[PDB]
RNA sequence: ACCCUUGGUCAGGUUGAAGAAUGGAGGACCGAACCGACUUACGUUGAAAAGUGAGCGGAUGAACUGA
RNA sequence: GAGUAGCGAAAGACGGGUGAGAAUCCCGUCCACCGAUUGACUAAGGUUUCCAGAGGAAGGCUCGUCCGCUCUGGGUUAGUCGGGUCCUAAGCUGAGGCCGACAGGCGUAGGCGAUGGAUAACAGGUUGAUAUUCCUGUACCACCUAUAAUCGUUUUAAUCGAUGGGGGGACGCAGUAGGAUAGGCGAAGCGUGCGAUUGGAUUCACGUCUAAGCAGUAAGGCUGAGUAUUAAAUCCGGUACUCGUUAAGGCUGAGCUGUGAUGGGGAGAAGACAUUGUGUCUUCGAGUCGUUGAUUUCACACUGCCGAGAAAAGCCUCUAGAUAGAAAAUAGGUGCCCGUACCGCAAACCGACACAGGUAGUCAAGAUGAGAAUUCUAAGGUGAGCGAGCGAACUCUCGUUAAGGAACUCGGCAAAAUGACCCCGUAACUUCGGGAGAAGGGGUGCUCUUUAGGGUUAACGCCCAGAAGAGCCGCAGUGAAUAGGCCCAAGCGACUGUUUAUCAAAAACACAGGUCUCUGCUAAACCGUAAGGUGAUGUAUAGGGGCUGACGCCUGCCCGGUG
């Protein structure tokens, strides 16, 4: 726990944009709440985190070939933290 | 003209759907059928 | 009384409606007042049992003592009201030491009148006593069937029973139909008769008005097919061409005695009328 | 189709009941929205498995409509 | 069948560019259509159709470099918005229980369930896609911790309170008024223009700002609430006095502001630079007056009516109890899940289709008007996924027609004609309401003189209406659009209403009114095997059934037969 809630960061231009500013992005488990994402990153990188905000991206359809998928469901957070800096080299 | 079916997600899920078929017997038995015919959508 | 619209329309030629004189008071109390939803013919399954019945306006019910169980307390009537369930009014009375509760109203109760119910209670219009202490020969109204159980019998606009005499634990009363029924004598009924007595005399006019107390039309038996009534079918208009004139579940209607036989009121009715 | 609970809609003008002015009654009048389907023409392998155009009827009520 | 029918309502033209290819894609100019909407929102429903690159097989009724198509990569951020969280209606479930051949049905306590009630955030900026969500500014509601300026037997208090009692929430329909308010419309400020067609030079745009926080309050509601008194309450449900109906204004309600915040973000802005190929950045910019004003808000307020118009919670007091504690004048922190893209009178929805149908609600400007009618237009969208010719027959839609005017025809079907506003007139017949807009006549343009009126007012000035004259012009003056043909007489049904969705809208059905009959209340009648219900929380002035069907005059004779 704690870092099996961050399952990856978000690298894109408008992530990039963001990163200009102290707001980072982070691909986060399903199943988690805004104040353990503030606790897991605070704990992980000892950051101080200000406020963080979710949202729930819903399956996607995909088709391969012949046959028909859909994507996983994913949830999102972004953090805006004050001092301290995420550094996702 | 108004046609049939103006859909509406919350009666489609009340009169159909897994907890209602679950509510009857004879609505378990339509579980059963499904299931015996090996249905994807079982309600 | 009555009060003749002119006929400034046709569907209002012939109308006429009560003037509302005798009201005091136009609004409920919050407190004696509890919820009536409309079930409009329809059962515990959800199907209609009794025909005729659906939409009308709203209505709160207006709780009230049938029962006139407080004893010995006076009250006083405060305001006498319109009530939309029932042909007559209603009147509020105020205990002598700060209960309220709603009675029927008699026919002529004024604001200022006092009520007491008991059995050492006087013979006055409103009064409620048991009916060993009522003289012969008084108009009664609310005349319980059973001990204790509340008013049944002569509660509509101009009813009234007269209590014609005494067997040994029943009273003989002539009820407002005709009948010469025996009520037990530990019964309870409240003298006077029943306000609103022009209540029968109003006419109504519209349509729409008699599709506002919640009725529905009604359909001539004549004229549904034979698959739906007795009366049914036919090439044109036709007769009753049967026996008799017949219901439309198969039953006889002009004169078919429908009270079941065997039952536990038939020592008790000296003559019939109705 | 009917009903239960809870909501919404009805531009604008006219008439002038009960209680000379005053008053504002009506399944009252004319008429848009809205609802309907009377006549006609068109359509009839249709734009449409019942519509469109032109007129036409109710339009504060036994109205119309949503959940 | 045949290279035939069809290509699904409509206005396009042309210059430039892009490409293998262009009526069909991109840019520009002009033109045209909508504009109570083809415009902006928001629901239901669809789910990725949303955005940026790229492609052209297929799908687009043609073409296609294009797209709601294909490939790649992206995009939905909330303590305050809508839900969960709080409450409950109709219904649905229902422990025990009642009834049931099994199955199971019913139902109490209790739960679930909005289409309702209660709940704290406003403005501006912002990208290709989101924003009461992000950022800037300023707030507000709960909760916790530290501190407290002394509240003070912790029974009572600074004050803690039920799951109980009471109050409140808390509600219909229709009328008018009234106060300000968004709008819109004229002129002070501000702005930028002053013209190459004759002429003119007091010759087009802008014109501002919130929640919060107080200060004030405009219709608008109520006082005896008066001390003391009657599993209990000394705030409330019932009683008795003094000042007494004061409005002194005591009380509870509740679209409103001068000097400040306001020499400040936004300051419809032309002013400003190296440029942000000049497409930009500083930093600089007016908010005035006085008219009309709501269908909005006070507010179901007030008044009237009969058809007599949810519940529960939040909330407020009050006790039962519970307790040595924090309120007070601060300062720090904490506030979760779900929805958020996109279409939404529509080529993303229901209609098999890029379908001429259907799809609840909110905002809805100017000129004309009474108007949300009508014609043109603003804001803003759009030119309809086939075209180019020729203007035969014949169909369809539309206009006009000499003389006659229903001679057509089953029938004046269709078409034609009246239509608006103002004045004058209007019959028979009537249930005295009506008939009735009955019928039938006359006028409406423009300019000038004149001069009543009332509306805001300090007045100028601004609105909205009158009357009498004197002219002028056309064929015509409600010069276009929109807006009753009428009358005489018979049936039928009293009337408004409702019916065969998809060949019949009527004389058929309803109806108000009559009458007969049944029914005494566990009523009759009805649904169920029963339990449970409906009737009805109704009680013979009530309920069920049969017949007839406003209103007026009447409704004869027969009881043999059957019921
Ligand atoms: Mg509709």
């Amino acid at each position: 726990e704690a870092r099996d809630i961050l399952k990856r960061p978000v690298i894109t231009e408008k992530s990039s944009e963001a990163m200009a500013e102290d707001k980072y992005t982070f691909d986060v488990d399903t199943r988690v709440n805004k104040t353990q994402v503030k606790m897991a990153v605070e704990e992980i990188f000892n950051v101080k985190v200000a406020s963080v905000n979710i949202m729930n991206y819903k399956p996607k359809k995909k088709r391969m070939g012949r046959y028909q998928g859909y994507t996983n469901k994913r949830r999102k957070a972004i953090v805006t933290l004050k001092e301290g800096s995420i550094d996702l080299f | 003209v108004k046609r049939t079916y103006q859909p509406n997600k919350r009666k489609h899920s009340k009169v159909h759907g897994f907890r209602k078929r679950m509510s009857t017997k004879n609505g378990r038995k339509v579980l059963a059928r499904r299931r015996r015919k090996g249905r994807k959508v079982l309600s | 009384a009555i009060k003749k619209y002119k006929p400034i329309t046709n569907g209002r030629r012939n109308m006429t409606s009560l003037d509302f004189a005798e009201i005091t008071k136009t609004t409920p109390e919050k407190s004696l007042l509890k919820p009536l939803p409309k079930k409009a013919g329809r059962n515990n399954q959800g199907k209609l049992t009794v025909r005729h019945h659906g939409g009308g306006h709203k209505r709160q019910y207006r709780v009230i003592d049938f029962k006139r169980n407080k004893d010995g307390i006076n009250a006083k009537v405060d305001s006498i009201q319109y009530d939309p369930n029932r042909s007559a009014n209603i009147a509020l009375v105020v205990y002598a030491d700060g209960e309220k509760r709603y009675i029927i109203a008699p026919k002529g109760l004024e604001v200022g009148q006092i009520v007491e119910s008991g059995a050492e209670a006087d013979i006055k219009v409103g009064n409620a006593l048991p009916l060993q202490n009522i003289p012969v020969g008084t108009v009664v109204h609310n005349i319980e069937l059973k001990p204790g159980k509340g008013g049944q019998i002569a509660r509509s606009a101009g009813a009234s029973a007269q209590v014609l005499g005494k067997e040994g634990k029943y009273v003989l009363i002539r009820l407002r139909s005709g009948e010469v029924r025996m009520i037990l004598s530990t019964c309870r009924a409240t003298i006077g008769q029943v306000g609103n007595l022009q209540h029968e005399l109003v006419n109504v006019g519209k349509a729409g008005r008699s599709r506002w107390k919640g009725i529905r039309p009604t359909v001539r038996g004549s004229v549904m097919n034979p698959n739906d009534h007795p009366h049914g079918g036919g090439e044109g208009r036709a007769p009753i061409g049967r026996p008799s004139p017949m219901s439309p579940w198969g039953k006889p209607t002009l004169g078919k005695k429908t009270r079941r036989g065997k039952k536990s009121s038939d020592k008790l009715i000296v003559r019939g009328r109705k």
